[PDB]
């Protein structure tokens, strides 16, 4: 089979780990710096 | 002013329908007096009401057209009655109270003499519109009947041309444009039309 | 829609608050009120110190004047955006940096008058408007070339882009400056309108309105102004800016108008602009077309407000404090001089 | 918009190799294959019913975050002005805090479903047990579900409530309304959360 | 008891069309006519014995009929009296 | 008896019911709050006139409330495959139909809000228009109710 | 008047097309008749069974009232 | 024996290999050529 | 000897057949309806001749709910793949097609209802679009009765 | 003998052709009405002749009902999957064939009425591109009825 | 006895507890750090009072590593798959909490910063909100440990 | 008894241990040296004391490095599968940790340089900023090394 | 005897190893290259100080080259998994690594040039941050070596 | 024997090599040339020098030809699955080196020939990046030639 039990639920824990972690680097990656200072 | 009744019933046709539609047709065009005095601002009131002759003769063309489609409210008027029968089916067939109780929905066919004495003189017959493959017979008489309406409309149309080019005194018009026009239409789909028939 | 209540704070979340909050402190219609009874400019300065705008003016020597309350109130405003601008992330420090393009397309109209007649290009920056302020070093010290201040503009100032719509330095004499300000502002329009659809969702909802008003006000005034000038109809129709809702055939119309009444006549397919012109009488002693745009404007930056996570706010409360700013300069005006009469023309905010 | 182009594509490739393996495999006759009854049966009951109690936590979690700071943004900015709001409008983020709460009380409640199996075969495992696991995933995911959206409703809700109150004071009180309109649903969710578990028993 | 003239007319139309169809409806289905078999309440075991069974609960249905007529001529009767109220 | 891994469907129709119910219901309530927020300052005396469509989001939360009790009770460890399948289907049928009734309360609430702060004639029409948004979700939840019970 | 051999033919082109193509859309079209007539059957008969139906298949007198509430229903959504 | 093990090893190695490689492309292939002293002279 | 999964495609017939025209009612009733709180403030006089277009989406919404229903009913325990299949191809042509009309119908309505605010005249163009674009629906639900009762 | 699961690329045929052709024309009604609703402002005398976008667009819904139906009545319990495979086609040939036509009418249509509002003499070559759109759908119809037939 | 992959779910599970965690006080503290220059270049006075955000930033990354080192110690061979996936559940929960909990600090500490920096009287309130980001952190550092210790 | 690919995530361990690890560090330098260059060309003078964050950013790398060394010298041919899971663990733990915490460095840094040269003092908030982001990578570390260990 | 496929994890070691390694030392090329340009417009005098980071760059792409001739050295068409899975763990190491390495050379050679034409001060610190960018690279080259040859 | 199915990887290898290397010899002789038109309008007369970097992308395309020439005269169709391994490694090396080298030589000749327009003597230090860039691509190359060789 392309498949078999373990395999299956290894990619369904790693999907589930993948979607937090492509949530986290989104977030991180949208993070951004002021270009000026008051006076 | 007949055409669009017409065809407004070949779409809408429903004999109560077009009771109801008749009704309201009436009850405007007798106190249109009153209405066309005591006007109003409601513009899609007043717009039917202008219309209220069209939707007169709508009304009627749909009583006309229900009836054909033996359908008052989807249901059939009984009167002249069925066509296609049943006990000749048990006679000259083979159905048994064995068959009426393991098949739910069974069958009839027209190929035993006994069971169909000839089409319903005004319209369909009543029983399909129990029988559930109505669709199959109503679809493709309804698709094929449409057919056969619009072409001849159109043939109609092309006809009307004519009378133009004639008062216009346009030889050419007529020559190279109605009659071959003319030719192309009945040719392709007038042809259809005589086989449909 | 694009949802933007989700991510909106998360970076806009702080200044939000903040612009309302400064918003909550525009002077309201009892604000009005009570200053139109002031006996002097002291008695204003008195009674203004009570509202949000309070000690602000006390700095300042006893003989106050209306420049001086002007350039007090002006000089508040830059602070306040300065603050603002300071503190805004990437998207809506562009937005505020949009906003603050129209003054510094109008420094550079100065800087160029002054440069083709050859006067010093520094003596003319105290004059410019300090919200369109140049930092890039690039744009001074021109040794007052035409040349030189066009390829500096180009280089070093965002303002570059627009005036690709131009093609050399010997445009700025060949032309009336008024041409050049029109044709900058009509770009600058048009590119504003662009980013905020493109910023999309919420934004565009609330800030679209105000554009394609600006455009339309735009086009009827250049419009009837147009009339006692050598202003051909082609430059008319150039300087359209096409961001308005006047732009399918009423620009056209407009181009080709040569009346006020024509003017009216395109009016008359845009009800709500067309309340605007039956108003205006413009006749002495009533409302004119531009007091009207003027209330009309303001109606719609008040109701920009209704709208929660965008960045329209902002542009809605810097037009609002500005045409505060000119209110209270023409109360004070009406103080000084005693015209009480007409002073009852300011228009009430909020 | 690179990272949303690169989830739309990952997506659409995703999905495009969904339909087309659907496609060969049923016109290869393959469903036997492709029967669903396997990957259902031999992925382990602890599996669903844990990732159902992760979830059940963590996205309840997530929602009280995200309402949070979307209020919290607010009641600061406005607070400049308005130093009333800081102990007054607070409620929303109490209100949002709740929802963390339900994902707390519904965790440790599935939580204390789970045992032990000391079986392997599925007919061993049984219907019993087969159920536990979907029940408990499906419980765990739809509270957490139900409280990720009343949290980012309740936080989006009282980020307007916050700014409204900075230009009056009284408006507070009425509009706090609609947050308990938005703690209801997050309350619906608990309730679905609790049929779902009523009746389930690993072992 | 009164009410808008309108809304007593709607009343009014209402009622006359209610009692022509349910007259109608009624008619047939003490006739037994076969085209409105399905809304009759038959059972399965009614279809052993003879069609009389179902010939009486198609009257079941044809009374029952008759009885919504009736309801709608005492709302026709109202709101006529309301309409002439106004 | 039936197959083991049966009652998932049912699992999940349950939950669909719930959540997507609870999607729609949240997006309605905050959209008409931040409308009711923003009109708040502009016109206070409209607050409670104006609160109406949250209760309408609210009555699509309860519709998907009633569908997810009566598959809660209906489910067990052993249903057939059949009746998982129609639990799923009335889950999915109320949930997806009040996300996108949600969705509509919820754009329909903001923008009468906003118009009837400026125009109080327009209040009526928004809330025929309310009326027209929820009775979607209503569709869903009757065919729910009779894919359930079937 | 001044005869161009290009325009004049092009105009009989776009003629010919049109009338060709146009037959061919118009026999499709009032097809359009058959589909709008089966959908009012359509429309009727399952508003038919979905509303009254629900009054004529009850078994006791009762179902007169349920009739009359059943028809007020049936004619409102009919017309409607 | 090994095809299930095998085959997931191989897609999703080579998935994560194409991704890296479309990323690193995009990323340089929207690299801003960064003269923004010389656009306005050209333009 | 009817499989146990196929029953799932009637099922799925009938979500769908709900799902998608409500999804597309939804959106029917969204754009008309900014566009009617946009128009109102200026024009409140054409309130209930602007609200067509939502009773339009609502009509949009009820025949998702006649197809589903119709489904719904013919659905049982032992249903055969083919009919299965067949119902799925309603629910799919209804749900979808009312997806799309609804599209159309709320486009147009936003569009018309603003274009009426400034131009009375419209009101007959836009009636006409409308219509026409609730046909798209109407064949669908053609369809979809059609090979739910085969 | 033939495969069981034959009926559902019948059936998914039946389908697509309906809601393709369905969506393209529901994307050429929608930019034809805004394009309407637009040049009314100005020229409202033209409404009525310039709705003839809109008229042409229903078209594609006509040819996607006609293929649909007739891979209806076509279908039957026990069709070999040659068959299957030749409706599917049929379906899709026309579905998609007239989402791409319609496409073509949107645009054209649209940018057509907004022309003429500015120069009446478009109108014509308006109607020339709209036909030269339209036979994208009949040429879809053409070989979608091919396929069904064989 | 037990299958051989049985370990990789429990690792999955510290992995996540610690790097989710991570990545949550990362992004927690990148923000507030942010927000803490912006204050000081106008208020130096502020540093020592402002860093708090940063320092709960910390408190939820010592959630994680606390939460992590648990599993890691659990971690056995024999794992029974039992253990090894209330060991992943453990890493979720604590690991999507904490992150979660990290953005919610972040955001406020950098807007209540900013606030402080013009306004001294919300410091308290700053503080007062962080608290219940952080209790969040608690929550999943509780569920996490209970399901560890089942 | 060792299943022959068992190699793999020990492998994937170490890679992951050294990758990311090393991404993050690079963010890390790479902001903080856009700060860094930014503030040169005001405060020359300050240059050689700004310089510590880029030097953070690298003790992140050299956590990667510490990590990937271990997980390469543990590596041998007949590993069993616990171990090899454990290895990716600790792989991950490091890596990713690495990452979140190298991005931390790199806002912070950037932020804090160009706070800095507007404003002297911030210059020990920045440096407290940034050990509270380091410490995230040495939590990685911790966690990678204990699990690798075990 | 091996599995025959496990070559291609050598193989793809070796691809990786190069092309990950070159891609980042085309970007450290590309964007020092674009400051180069900016920056010699003004200062011709620089252009020997400011082709450092191409070199810096051209580092990595030599990193990269060791590693893939010895992965491509090494392959044996017997190659056991575990080395073969090695090899692909030393690809990688090395590659991504570097391609981080390569961002960050990029991005500070790109800023600091620029700077550095306007303060050249700002070099010796453009130096230090270029040599903590690359040590990146070395990491990830002393990971791949000890991989390939473990 | 080797099975049939194996020689996939070298005529991808070979294909591949020819592709990518085509890619990246586009794109920069894109950019360069862009930037020669650009550079050419105002300076004409150093179009002949100009125009190298689109010469040194061309040497890009040259060895994606040699390297996809050799693998072509090295396909059997008994040929080794390890070879055919080889051969597809060495394909993607060559390709995707030249892609990294093709991009880097794209964006230098933009950038450089749009300074060298106003001032030439930035000409070395062009010239000198474009050999650091084509370098790439040659390392690409031997990595190839060794591997295809093998």
């Amino acid at each position: 089979g392309f498949f078999s039990p373990g395999i299956w639920m290894g990619l369904l824990t790693t999907l589930f780990m993948l979607f937090i972690f492509t949530y986290g680097l989104h977030m991180i990656l949208s993070l951004k710096t002021m270009d000026r200072f008051d006076d | 002013v007949i055409t669009f009744p017409f065809l407004f019933a070949v779409m809408f046709g429903d004999f109560g329908h077009g009771i109801l539609m008749t009704l309201f047709a009436v009850w405007m065009v007798l106190r249109e007096s009153r209405i066309l005095s005591q006007k109003n601002e409601n513009e899609m009131f007043s717009m039917v009401f202008s219309g209220r002759y069209i939707i007169l003769l709508m009304g009627l063309f749909s009583i006309y057209t229900g009836l054909i489609y033996n359908d008052c409210f989807s249901k059939s008027l009984n009167i002249f009655g069925s066509s296609w029968s049943v006990r000749p089916m048990f006679t000259i067939g083979n159905w048994t109270e064995e068959t009426l109780l393991g098949s739910s929905v069974l069958q009839l066919n027209p190929a035993i003499p006994g069971v169909f004495g000839g089409p319903y003189p005004f319209g369909i017959d009543p029983i399909w519109n129990i029988a559930t493959n109505k669709l199959t017979f109503l679809n493709s008489f309804k698709m094929k009947m449409s057919v056969i309406l619009g072409i001849i409309h159109m043939l109609f149309g092309v006809s009307l041309s004519l009378f133009n080019h004639i008062y216009f005194k346009k030889p050419l018009n007529i020559y190279f444009g109605f009659i071959p026009e003319i030719i192309f239409m009945s040719s392709l789909f007038g042809y259809l039309v005589i086989l449909i028939f | 829609s694009f949802f933007p209540e989700l991510y909106f704070n998360v970076d806009n979340g702080y200044l939000e608050g903040l612009v309302r909050g400064l918003k909550a402190g525009v002077l309201s219609q009892a604000d009005y009120l009570n200053l139109v009874q002031c006996e002097t400019l002291e008695d204003l300065k008195l009674h203004l110190q009570s509202t949000d705008y309070g000690n602000f003016l006390a700095n300042e020597a006893s003989p106050l004047t209306v420049s001086v309350i002007d350039d007090k109130l002006k000089e508040k405003m830059v602070v306040e955006f300065r603050h603002m601008r300071n503190h805004a992330y990437e998207p809506l420090a562009s937005f505020l940096d949009f906003i603050t393009y129209s003054y510094m397309i109008d420094n550079v109209i100065l800087l160029i008058t002054g440069t083709l007649h050859q006067r010093s290009i520094a003596e003319l920056v105290p004059k410019c408007h300090p919200l369109g302020s140049f930092e890039q070093m690039e744009a001074v010290n021109i040794a007052q070339t035409p040349a030189e201040l066009y390829n500096a503009i180009l280089v070093d100032t965002p303002l570059a882009a627009f005036f690709q719509d131009c093609i050399s330095e010997q445009d700025l004499d060949e032309m009336n400056i008024e041409i050049i300000r029109n044709t900058l502002y009509k770009a600058y329009l048009e590119s504003f309108y662009k980013f905020c659809t493109l910023l999309g969702g919420t934004t565009a909802d609330a800030m679209c309105p105000i554009l394609e008003f600006e455009a339309d006000r735009r086009a009827f005034i250049i419009t009837i102004n147009s009339f006692g000038t050598e202003l051909s109809k082609e430059d008319r129709a150039k300087l359209f800016p096409h961001c308005g809702r006047l732009y399918p055939e009423g620009l056209a119309q407009l181009a080709r108008a040569d009346d006020y009444e024509q003017v009216k006549n395109v009016a008359d397919y845009y009800p709500e602009y067309k309340l605007l012109f039956e108003g205006a009488g413009s006749n002495p002693g009533d409302k004119t077309l531009e007091d009207r745009f003027f209330e009309h404007e303001v109606k719609l930056n008040k109701l920009a407000f209704l709208n929660q996570f965008h960045f329209g706010v902002f542009y809605a409360f810097v037009k609002l404090k500005e045409q505060e700013c000119r209110n209270i300069v023409w109360i004070a005006e009406c103080i000084a001089q005693r015209h009480r009469a007409k002073i009852d023309n300011y228009i009430p905010i909020f | 918009t690179g990272l949303e182009l690169l989830y739309l594509g990952i997506f659409v490739a995703f999905w495009a190799c969904m339909i087309v393996v659907g496609i060969c495999y049923t016109i290869f006759d393959l469903g036997f294959r492709f029967d669903v009854a396997w990957f259902l049966t031999e992925t382990s009951p602890f599996m669903w019913s844990n990732l159902g109690i992760g979830l059940a936590i963590s996205l309840s979690v997530v929602g009280a975050a995200w309402g949070i700071y979307i209020t919290g943004s607010s009641i600061i900015g406005g607070g400049v002005k308005a130093p009333r709001i800081k102990t007054k409008n607070l409620v929303s983020i109490i209100f949002c805090e709740a929802v963390a709460i339900y994902g707390i009380i519904m965790a440790i409640v599935i939580s204390n479903m789970a045992e032990p199996f000391s079986a392997t075969d599925p007919k061993a495992i049984g219907h019993r047990n087969y159920h536990a696991g979907y029940s408990m995933f499906g419980a765990g995911l739809t509270v957490g579900l139900s409280n990720l959206f009343c949290g980012v409703c309740v936080g989006i809700v009282g980020s307007g409530a916050a700014l409204a109150d900075a230009q009056n004071p009284s408006l507070f009180v009425k509009i706090l309304i609609v947050e308990i309109f938005g703690s209801a649903i997050g309350l619906f969710g608990v309730i679905v959360a609790i049929l779902q578990t009523s009746r389930v028993k690993m072992g | 008891l009164c009410c808008g003239p309108k809304l007593a007319a709607c009343g009014i139309v209402l009622s006359a069309w209610g009692v022509i169809m349910l007259i109608m409806l009624g008619i047939f289905f003490n006739v037994h006519s076969a085209v409105l078999i399905e809304d009759v309440p038959f059972t399965e075991k009614d279809f052993e014995n003879g069609p009389q069974n179902i010939y009486n609960l198609y009257e079941q249905v044809s009374y029952n009929c008759f009885i919504a007529a009736g309801l709608y001529l005492l709302l026709g009767g109202f709101s006529f009296c309301q309409v002439r109220l106004n | 008896n039936n197959p083991e891994y049966s009652s998932f469907f049912g699992v999940m129709g349950a939950s669909s019911a719930m959540v997507f119910s609870a999607m729609g219901a949240a997006y309605g309530t905050a959209k008409s709050g931040t409308g009711i927020a923003a009109m708040s300052v502009m016109r206070p005396e409209l607050i409670m006139k104006s609160i109406i469509p949250v209760v309408m989001a609210g009555i699509i939360a309860i519709y998907g409330l009633v569908v997810a009790v009566l598959i809660a009770n209906s489910l067990t460890d052993g249903i057939t495959l059949y009746r998982s399948f129609l639990q799923l289907g009335a889950g999915l049928s109320v949930g997806l139909s009040g996300l996108a009734a949600g969705f509509a309360i919820g754009i329909v609430g903001d923008a009468g809000v906003r118009g009837t702060a400026q125009q109080p004639r327009l209040f009526v029409g928004m809330i025929l228009i309310l009326i027209f948004a929820e009775v979607l979700g209503l569709y869903g939840l009757i065919v729910a109710l009779i894919l359930s019970t079937k | 008047e001044v005869f161009d051999f290009g325009d004049t033919m092009v105009h009989q082109a776009i003629h010919t097309i049109e009338y060709c193509l146009g037959c061919i859309s118009n026999t499709a079209s009032y097809l359009r008749l058959w589909a709008l007539s089966l959908a009012h059957a359509q429309l009727s008969e399952v508003l038919w069974t979905m509303v009254i139906h629900i009054g004529l298949h009850v078994r006791s007198l009762a179902g007169g009232l349920g009739l009359f509430f059943i028809f007020a229903a049936f004619a409102t959504l009919t017309v409607a | 024996l090994e095809y299930s093990v095998v085959f997931n090893l191989v897609l999703w190695i080579m998935t994560g290999l194409a991704l890296a490689v479309i990323i690193t492309s995009y990323n340089i292939w929207n690299m801003d050529p960064g003269y923004d002293s010389i656009i306005y002279r050209m333009t």
